[PDB]
């Protein structure tokens, strides 16, 4: 009566290391698998499976994967330690518009030389964000002096943010969940199991959420708690609004050696006019798509609930602002002008711009951006929201982030991983 | 047909011919540390499924007929339920309770007739 | 006689008499890692070529006699030129076309079989 | 009753009923490469005890009937001596040196055999 | 009819990882598994393999990993940043011999000290190769540092060559070519497995190959093309040619504490005369030897062809000049004395020495040499060279170099990694 089977398609929740897979990179360069030209798919007829977006542990495992892949691209770069001096700093007044008076100081300093015997003068541009007055009215320090050693990023690898292809190793399995209105918990059908993700790209950002994968049909709204007002809410669009951002400064670099063998690259006069940099999003899609998620938002609220938009909440700038990544700059950008309503050309966000940057949330690592030459323009495609609900007829909703989590399971949702259990047992009717 | 797992909606008695599909598929230095854990702990499982079958006397094979009497206490069913209704999901769900105790008995037959076999020759 | 790969020269049926002398012979932290992927990639071949064997019912053997017939469209050749005239890296070249066909029927036999042989219990 | 070992001082026909106890229990980068090579270590000395029983037609048993004759030039005791008096870590002494001999003639029984099983298909 | 093997004497061209296998060592030391001291070799009877030389991977793979463990005796030695300032130098002039006249030069420098709050001044012998006149006539700066961080080899760890054997895992096998009169490609019968290469020396020369193995037979040439003049032309001896280097001055040497546990070792006053170092090589074996290497190239080019031997074209002294490291110290020889002729006592080779190496063909990684006390003799045989083809009554042949691909690639021709395949079916007349 008893009988063994072999290769029995049963399976059980797991959590195992999955590997990195891809078609000068801060990520995955050399040290990653090459993907499957023609990777398979199988959908599993009637097979329901349970999915929890907030539980599921392969956005940390990308969360720890980044950060050390970052970490790992520092590492070997030039250490800017000689250059935390006493600065001597005056105003960039040479054709300066009106919404950037003050925003750039002309600061000149005595650094090191190959030579351990000669020190030079030299003098670079840094942004007021970038330095500490100290004490003598013109004396400066950069900003993480009294924090952190600061390194250089190594100007030959990018940031670009090349996608990633998460597979499973050999014995598990990755299911994903096809059910369109997918709402990231409960059951779904229309489950089938793929060998990996799909690529996904690392984007860096908060409060809006760039670059990433769209809703099949109808804005959704996800949240872990939607009653809680802790816990944030991540809205998918179902269509992209473009958004275009640029830094019209035609920079210059120079080299300023330090030492033997190393070189900082410094900000050089501007060419040309010094204008605000920006980012606009077109008026009437901005209007179209908060009018699309309204719409979803009063399905947990109240068809005949006042629905309010406002700016975030005071803070760190990192917080505060729309952050992102492009061109080789971080840009912090203010969206107030976004969100500014109740219920429901081009609107322009000012931003600014930042050469030294603290990644992540933590204190100790800090890194210099070395600048761009030329002038960056950007286009890219919001596809989410982070939204955080302040709060008996109103309720008022305003932009969230600076947890990074949060940007991969908008894109992580759909899958989950499984272990294989091939041996089971199950009466039959035959002896030995 | 469908390849791996594509059984798993699909009957007992109608998954089981896919025996094979799933056997098959189970086969800087940090990152070379996180892949190398990954391929030794995928060695590792494969083999201790490979003694488990060794030692109940189903080596070498994917349908082990056994000497083992089945208890209607483990789960009270006719065959018709268990190979035509049932998948491998649901069934898996309803012995698990059980498990333990079948393993135990088929390693005690198997040594029995190991001994048998040793004094018939 | 000779050791490893000794009758690589020789001929088929003169070879495969040497069959376990080639079977015993497949078994500063980064060149730790290099190290350890020679390893844990020489024991992933091994088991890979050992479950081929398994599904095949070869389990355990060196010499296995299968019910597949042979094709003549694969080598329309006589017994006597495959076993006294040609060598086994003759022999691999010939029929390298048709290893895959080959190999999925013989995993289609042992289902079939291994289903008869439960139906007879 | 006793567990691992647990028949290390029981003589031989005593123990070997404990096989299985036995079997089952085979299976800051620097101290990830300590942990894969015990890891890896482990699995390839199992694969090898595996590989020879597999060469001798053990394949899947604990206990194998050989085709082998003793000679008694090896151990000149009886059975009663062997299988009631003494215990394994005594036998294992008293023939150690003629453990390659047999290990040998192991190998060449079954490959006769295994031969001699295809010329009656 | 259709039967199974297992174990089949069948194998596939493949590319692995070798190991490394050996009977204080800049290479290999304790991180190399212990030699088998019977190891096995087979000859395999009627096995006709096919050999390419110019593709074999086993090239690739002991460059990478000599440069590597190179590398890794570098990391823990001495920084000689303190050591990047401005010199004093004057010459030295004390019992100079003319043909070193200018050639070493007496320089003072203020160094640091084990306390910070001071300084010391200290003097040292530097050679001219050594050093860039700046600006003041007399001050001068270390030759690398414009381009690179300089670290002290430790003293401690020898550069003798001692032999690696490079050993396949299991499921792979080397394949040894022994047909004599193999010039690098095509087939070959009398192949022989083997489980590792011979010792293998890893000796890092240009233009002369040093204390390797000899040709069976005859003098042999091989290329990749013979007809490309864009090729180099390995030339393997049959017979050793003795050379004899020496560096005749007894020179002493000093310690200087730079820091906290750290020492430079400098060169102190040369005790005797100071004396040109040189190489001598015996006129009739060289003549002998060239005798039949040209017999030899007539092969390809002609026995009415006119074949002169030129010396080596201009460019980067380690290129120019025969590079060789012996009794610790890198030597830079003039071999125009050797390739000077048409067609077909000693000869004395002189040669300069330098103690900043900027090893293989990298920029950013410099070693200075700390310098060996006492006279240093060297013996050693030249096994062959390496020539270039300048290119209608004749050719000219010149000495070439500085790819070290080129030294390992005449030891590693005789070897060929093959993956092993077990199973393979065949038809039989049995039926289950
Ligand atoms: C959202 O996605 C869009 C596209 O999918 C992405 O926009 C892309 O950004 C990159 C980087 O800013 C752009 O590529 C650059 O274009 C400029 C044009 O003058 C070039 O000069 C740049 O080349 C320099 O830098 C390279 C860095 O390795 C060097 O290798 C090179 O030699 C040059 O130095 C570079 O080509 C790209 O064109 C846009 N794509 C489009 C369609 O505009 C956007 O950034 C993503 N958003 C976010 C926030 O990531
Ligand atoms: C070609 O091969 C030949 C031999 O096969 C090789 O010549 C050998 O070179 C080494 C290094 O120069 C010689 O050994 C040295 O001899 C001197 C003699 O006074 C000793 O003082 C040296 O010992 C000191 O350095 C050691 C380094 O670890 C210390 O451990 C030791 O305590 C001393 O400080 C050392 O013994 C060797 O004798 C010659 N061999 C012969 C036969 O002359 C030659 O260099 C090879 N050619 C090339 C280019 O590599
Ligand atoms: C920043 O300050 C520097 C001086 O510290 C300015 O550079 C000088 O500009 C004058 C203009 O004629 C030149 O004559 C000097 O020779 C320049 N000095 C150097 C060191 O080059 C610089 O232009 C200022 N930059 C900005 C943007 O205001
Ligand atoms: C973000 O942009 C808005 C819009 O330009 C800034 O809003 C101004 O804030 C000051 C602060 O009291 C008000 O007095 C102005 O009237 C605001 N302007 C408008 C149009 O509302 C806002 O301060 C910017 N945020 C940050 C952090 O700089
Ligand atoms: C912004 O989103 C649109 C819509 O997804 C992207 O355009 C699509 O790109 C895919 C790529 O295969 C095409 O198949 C679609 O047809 C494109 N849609 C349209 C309407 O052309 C667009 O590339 C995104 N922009 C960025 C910067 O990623
Ligand atoms: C480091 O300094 C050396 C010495 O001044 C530079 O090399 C010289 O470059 C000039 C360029 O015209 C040549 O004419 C000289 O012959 C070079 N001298 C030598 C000894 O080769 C070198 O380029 C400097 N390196 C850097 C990165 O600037
Ligand atoms: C290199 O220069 C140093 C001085 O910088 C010479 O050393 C001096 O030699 C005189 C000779 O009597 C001594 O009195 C001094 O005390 C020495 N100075 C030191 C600091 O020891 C040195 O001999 C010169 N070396 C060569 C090879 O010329
Ligand atoms: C290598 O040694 C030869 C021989 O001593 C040097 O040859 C001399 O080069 C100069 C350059 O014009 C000629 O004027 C001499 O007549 C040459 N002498 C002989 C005997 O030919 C050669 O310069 C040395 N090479 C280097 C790079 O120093
Ligand atoms: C130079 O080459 C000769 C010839 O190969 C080497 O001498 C041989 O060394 C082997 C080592 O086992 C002996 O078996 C040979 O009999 C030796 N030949 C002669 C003629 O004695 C010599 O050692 C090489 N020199 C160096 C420095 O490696
Ligand atoms: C402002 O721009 C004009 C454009 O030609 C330039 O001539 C002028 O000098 C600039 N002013 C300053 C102060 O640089
Ligand atoms: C720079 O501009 C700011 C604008 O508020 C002003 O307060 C500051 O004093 C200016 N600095 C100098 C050096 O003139
Ligand atoms: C550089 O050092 C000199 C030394 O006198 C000092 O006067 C000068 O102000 C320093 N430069 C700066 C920008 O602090
Ligand atoms: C998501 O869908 C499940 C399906 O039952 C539902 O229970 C859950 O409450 C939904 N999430 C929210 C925020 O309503
Ligand atoms: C959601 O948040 C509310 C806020 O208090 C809490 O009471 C409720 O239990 C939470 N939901 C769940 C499922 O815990
Ligand atoms: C962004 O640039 C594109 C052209 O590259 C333009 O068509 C689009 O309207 C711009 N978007 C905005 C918001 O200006
Ligand atoms: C939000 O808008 C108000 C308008 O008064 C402004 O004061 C506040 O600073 C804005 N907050 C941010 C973070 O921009
Ligand atoms: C927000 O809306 C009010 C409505 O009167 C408008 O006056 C204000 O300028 C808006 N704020 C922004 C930042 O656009
Ligand atoms: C920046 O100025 C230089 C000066 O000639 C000009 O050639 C270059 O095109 C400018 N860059 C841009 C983006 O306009
Ligand atoms: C069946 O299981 C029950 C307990 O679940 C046990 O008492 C009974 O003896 C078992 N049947 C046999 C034949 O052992
Ligand atoms: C046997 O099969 C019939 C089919 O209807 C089912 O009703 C009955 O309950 C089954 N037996 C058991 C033990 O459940
Ligand atoms: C033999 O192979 C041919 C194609 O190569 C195929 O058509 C034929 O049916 C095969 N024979 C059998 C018995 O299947
Ligand atoms: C059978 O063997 C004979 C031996 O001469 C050979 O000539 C004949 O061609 C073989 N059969 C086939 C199918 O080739
Ligand atoms: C038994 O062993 C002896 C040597 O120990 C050997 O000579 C004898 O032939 C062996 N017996 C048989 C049957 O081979
Ligand atoms: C056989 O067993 C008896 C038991 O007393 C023992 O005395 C005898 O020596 C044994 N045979 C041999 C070969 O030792
Ligand atoms: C030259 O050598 C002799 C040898 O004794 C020595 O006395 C003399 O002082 C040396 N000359 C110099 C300048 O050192
Ligand atoms: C050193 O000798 C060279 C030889 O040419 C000469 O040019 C140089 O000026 C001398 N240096 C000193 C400091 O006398
Ligand atoms: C060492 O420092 C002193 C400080 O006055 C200077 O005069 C001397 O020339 C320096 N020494 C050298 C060799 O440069
Ligand atoms: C090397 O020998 C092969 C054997 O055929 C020949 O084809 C090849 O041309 C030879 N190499 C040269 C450079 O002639
Ligand atoms: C050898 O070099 C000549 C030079 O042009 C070239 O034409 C020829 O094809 C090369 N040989 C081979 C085999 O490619
Ligand atoms: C090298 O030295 C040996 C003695 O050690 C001597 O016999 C030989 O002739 C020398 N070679 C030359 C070229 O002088
Ligand atoms: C080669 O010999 C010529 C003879 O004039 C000489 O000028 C040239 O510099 C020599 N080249 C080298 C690299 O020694
Ligand atoms: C090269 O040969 C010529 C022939 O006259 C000779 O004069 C010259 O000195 C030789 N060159 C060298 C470097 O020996
Ligand atoms: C170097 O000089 C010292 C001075 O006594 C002497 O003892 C030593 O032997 C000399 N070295 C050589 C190699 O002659």
């Amino acid at each position: 009566w008893v009988t063994v089977y072999y290769g029995v398609p049963v399976w059980k929740d797991a959590e195992t290391t999955l590997f990195c897979a891809s078609d000068h990179n801060v990520w995955a360069t050399h040290a990653c698998v090459p993907t499957d030209p023609n990777p398979q798919e199988i959908h599993l007829e009637n097979v329901t499976e349970e999915f929890n977006m907030w539980k599921n542990n392969m956005v940390e495992q990308m969360h720890t994967d980044i950060i050390s892949l970052w970490d790992q691209s520092l590492k070997p770069c030039v250490k800017l330690t000689p250059l935390c001096v006493t600065l001597q700093c005056t105003n960039v007044t040479n054709n300066i518009t009106d919404d950037m008076r003050g925003e750039l100081k002309n600061c000149s300093f005595n650094m090191t030389t190959e030579l351990r015997d000669k020190k030079q003068k030299v003098y670079s541009l840094f942004y007021r964000l970038d330095v500490v007055q100290i004490n003598s009215n013109k004396e400066y320090r950069l900003i993480n002096c009294n924090t952190s050693a600061i390194t250089q990023a190594c100007p030959k690898v990018s940031f670009e943010p090349i996608p990633i292809h998460y597979c499973a190793p050999a014995g598990f399995a990755i299911l994903k969940c096809k059910d369109k209105k997918f709402n990231g918990t409960g059951p779904c059908p229309s489950v089938s199991t793929v060998q990996c993700t799909h690529g996904i790209k690392p984007v860096v950002s908060t409060q809006l959420l760039l670059n990433g994968s769209l809703a099949e049909e109808e804005v959704m709204i996800r949240s872990e708690n939607i009653t809680n007002n802790a816990k944030n809410i991540l809205v998918q669009f179902n269509t992209p609004v473009q958004i275009n951002c640029t830094r019209p400064n035609n920079n210059t670099r120079k080299s300023i050696r330090i030492g033997p063998g190393q070189a900082f690259y410094a900000t050089g006069d501007i060419i040309g006019d010094i204008r605000q940099a920006h980012c606009n999003v077109s008026k009437a899609t901005w209007n179209e798509t908060l009018g699309k998620v309204v719409k979803q938002l009063r399905k947990h609220f109240g068809n005949n609930t006042i629905i309010r938009f406002a700016n975030s909440s005071g803070g760190d700038l990192e917080v505060t602002t729309h952050s992102f990544n492009c061109g080789g700059e971080f840009f912090y950008c203010n969206t107030s002008g976004l969100f500014n309503s109740t219920w429901i050309d081009s609107i322009t966000l000012p931003c600014r711009i930042k050469q030294i940057i603290n990644m992540w949330q933590r204190i100790g690592q800090a890194m210099y951006a070395p600048p761009i030459q030329g002038v960056i323009r950007c286009v890219s495609n919001i596809t989410g929201l982070i939204l955080t609900r302040d709060g008996s007829t109103t309720e008022t909703f305003r932009p969230g982030g600076g947890d990074m989590r949060d940007n991969w399971r908008s894109e992580l949702y759909k899958y989950k991983v499984v272990k294989i259990e091939p041996l089971g047992v199950a009466p039959t009717r035959c002896k030995r | 047909f469908l390849g791996f797992l594509g059984a798993a909606g699909s009957t007992m008695g109608a998954a089981s011919m896919t025996l094979t599909v799933q056997a098959r598929n189970l086969l800087l230095t940090v990152w070379g540390i996180k892949q190398l854990q990954a391929r030794v702990l995928a060695v590792e499982r494969y083999l201790r499924d490979q003694q488990l079958l060794g030692i109940w006397g189903c080596s070498g094979k994917l349908i082990c007929c056994t000497n083992v009497p089945w208890n209607s206490s483990w789960s009270n069913r006719n065959l018709s339920e268990i190979w035509d209704n049932m998948t491998w999901l649901q069934w898996d769900k309803e012995i698990s309770n059980y498990t333990q105790i079948i393993y135990g008995l088929l390693e005690e037959s198997q040594n029995q007739q190991e001994k048998n076999e040793q004094d018939l020759l």
